[PDB]
């Protein structure tokens, strides 16, 4: 659970079947399994809410490497089909949690940010971040210089 | 002709319905589309006396719709009257193609990958009709577009912050520049 | 008959007005200015303020005529679809007062003109065909509801991601090129919808960036500057000659 | 206010009375309206009739 909450570590869902389903193969407490996954029309919805977890939370771990992906690769990474991909694309785009834009002129599309919405921000971010770094540079290069030239 | 409150019929109006024709025959050109709905949708004071004339209302709502074969129909009605109404005979030639391009602008403002088939639904056989029609709309300084034959491209374009609004200043103040410069060169000798 | 009600209008406003104390047919003339002049497409709310005057003059009136004296204005609330006086008309007692069955029809007319779901509308199209019997113009009353419901559907479907294939955004209407292309291009022409459609590859793409005052305000003020310099050209042509 | 013994040598006058309009109070048919509006602020069970006291 908690290792699946931080970056979710794109595991096998049948190893999730192992973990969360051999709890019924417990010669001890099964009242966790009975309360959580012993339910059927709530517990099956929890199984597919955990398929909703793999799509939901793993789109939120894959949201870094986008602005370039096709659709087949997103099927090959979300650990499901392209039809399950499009159904999950539907319910997560009506979620509209992070701004999606999907299109099938050839299929190169993704869940996305607002798609680099600005002009000169690149000059600001790149050149002023890097150059105010380069102006803090000399101010602590004199630091390093004096501290190492005390001795040698 | 905006006002329309004080001109019911004086001794100067042998037909106020000809004033209704005069306001439609220029409102179809000059009036913008929010202005179009603002005049003949938001208000009825001309729309009673032209709801006695439904094809005028029909033509303005089709102008509000973009259906084009009835533009051919009712624009031909207006052009029959444009030959058969005075103060129009030195002037009718601009009208036909001007209303046509007044529809063609929003026609191309629909989208970009357009054809002459989906437009031939609205045009009939507008295939080599639109040859001379749209080509001389291109060569009349009008209708910013690109058009192809067999790849059959259409183009909608011109964002206003591009080059010409940047250009018009020195367009004025080069002839204006050397004008005021020579006006400041009469001063020496 | 609107020209018969027009000759009757031009006879009413001076002949019925030539009969002293008419607070009775003047409200009839209010309904007439709310059906004829809204049939002259004047405004929902001017004609519906005349329906407001009619609605506050429809009391102490007999029951099989006050049972149908609200049909015009409530099937016009079906026309309105920005109903705007639910809280005053149909919460009011004139829609909650009478014994007959037509006010029991106008109750669900009121609640449906409050909610307006397709699951209620296209299903009670057959339940309101006998209530389409009392429709005086068979276009605008339902057409504002469903031709608003067009762009209702569109903002339900086009909104969550901008660029799209035309075919699957048009799968929920099942027509690819008949009228939804005209509707979306019309919302381009009405600036409810900012983007570019397609016919070749069938790819709609929404985007926009109109305002640049760095270009606009500057260059148009330079145009005004050049007009002012042309206005100084006569100080120039006056000092010269 | 309630009492009217304060002016009209100068408020409501020949010439001054261009929109200076005398304002009395409302007739019968108005208590019904107040009963309709202010009791619509409460919840109104579904049937406790209201013209029984006008």
């Amino acid at each position: 659970l908690l290792k699946l909450f931080t970056t979710m570590e794109l595991m096998r869902w049948s190893t999730l079947v192992e973990d969360y389903g051999m709890e019924l193969r417990k010669g001890s407490l099964e009242s966790p399994a009975t309360d959580v996954f012993g339910s059927t029309e709530e517990g099956e919805k929890r199984w597919k809410d955990l398929k909703n977890r793999v799509v939901e939370h793993n789109i939120r771990i894959m949201a870094k490497y986008y602005t370039r992906i096709t659709m087949k690769r997103m099927a090959q990474l979300l650990d499901l089909s392209v039809d399950e991909s499009e159904a999950f694309l539907s319910n997560l785009v009506v979620n509209k949690t992070i701004f999606a834009k999907v299109d099938r002129l050839a299929g190169i599309i993704n869940f996305q940010r607002p798609k680099d919405p600005n002009n000169l921000l690149n000059d600001w971010s790149q050149k002023l971040n890097s150059l105010m770094s380069l102006v803090n540079k000399t101010t602590h290069l004199i630091a390093k210089e004096e501290m190492i030239h005390n001795l040698q | 002709f905006l006002d329309t409150v004080s001109t019911f019929t004086s001794y100067e109006l042998m037909d106020y319905k000809t004033f209704v024709t005069y306001t439609v025959y220029v409102s179809m050109i000059a009036l913008e589309r929010p202005d179009l709905r603002e005049k003949v949708i938001k208000g009825a004071e001309i729309l009673e006396v032209l709801h006695s004339l439904p094809a005028v209302r029909q033509y303005l709502f089709s102008l509000y719709e973009c259906r084009y074969s009835v533009f051919f129909q009712s624009l031909a009605v207006v052009e029959q009257e444009m030959k058969k109404d005075w103060l129009f005979a030195p002037h009718y030639r601009y009208y036909v193609r001007e209303m046509r391009i007044h529809a063609y602008s929003q026609l191309l403002e629909s989208y970009r990958s357009l054809t002459l088939g989906y437009m031939a639904e609205a045009f009939g056989v507008g295939v080599e009709f639109i040859d001379q029609e749209l080509s001389r709309f291109i060569a009349a300084g009008r209708l910013h577009c690109k058009i192809d034959k067999v790849n059959e491209i259409v183009e909608t374009n011109r964002p206003d912050s591009k080059n010409w609004q940047y250009q018009e200043t020195i367009k004025k103040g080069d002839l204006l520049l050397n004008r005021v410069q020579k006006l400041s060169r009469v001063i020496n000798m | 008959n609107l020209p018969k009600a027009r000759a009757a209008l031009t006879s009413a406003r001076t002949t019925a007005n030539a009969i002293y104390c008419p607070p009775k047919l003047q409200a009839t003339l209010d309904m007439q200015s709310g059906i004829i002049h809204a049939a002259e497409e004047k405004d929902w709310k001017t004609a519906y303020s005349y329906f407001y005057e009619a609605f506050e003059g429809y009391d102490s009136i007999d029951s099989p005529k006050a049972i149908t004296s609200l049909k015009y204005m409530l099937l016009c609330k079906i026309m309105l679809n920005t109903p705007e006086d639910v809280q005053a008309l149909v919460s009011g007692k004139l829609a909650l007062r009478y014994a007959g069955r037509q006010t029991e029809a106008l109750k669900c007319v009121a609640q449906a003109s409050k909610n307006r779901s397709l699951a209620d509308f296209e299903k009670a199209l057959t339940d309101y065909r006998a209530e389409l019997r009392d429709d005086p113009i068979i276009s605008t009353h339902l057409a504002k509801l469903y031709d608003n419901l067009l762009e209702q559907n569109l903002i339900r479907v086009i909104e969550p991601f901008s660029r799209v294939q035309i075919e699957h955004i048009s799968s929920l209407i099942k027509l690819s090129k008949a009228d939804v292309e005209r509707k979306l291009s019309q919302m381009i022409l009405d600036k409810k919808f900012h983007g570019i459609l397609d016919q070749g590859e069938g790819v709609l793409i929404i985007f926009d960036e109109p305002p640049v005052d760095k270009t606009y305000e500057a260059a148009l003020e330079t145009i005004q500057n050049m007009s002012k310099v042309v206005d100084s050209l006569y100080n120039k042509a006056k000092k010269l000659t | 206010t309630n009492r009217a013994d304060t002016l009209d040598p100068a408020l409501l006058r020949p010439g001054r009375l261009d929109r200076k309009i005398e304002f009395p109070l409302p007739d019968r048919r108005q208590k019904r309206l107040i009963f309709s509006t202010i009791t619509s602020k409460m919840n109104l069970s579904e049937e406790v009739d209201l013209e029984d006291y006008v």
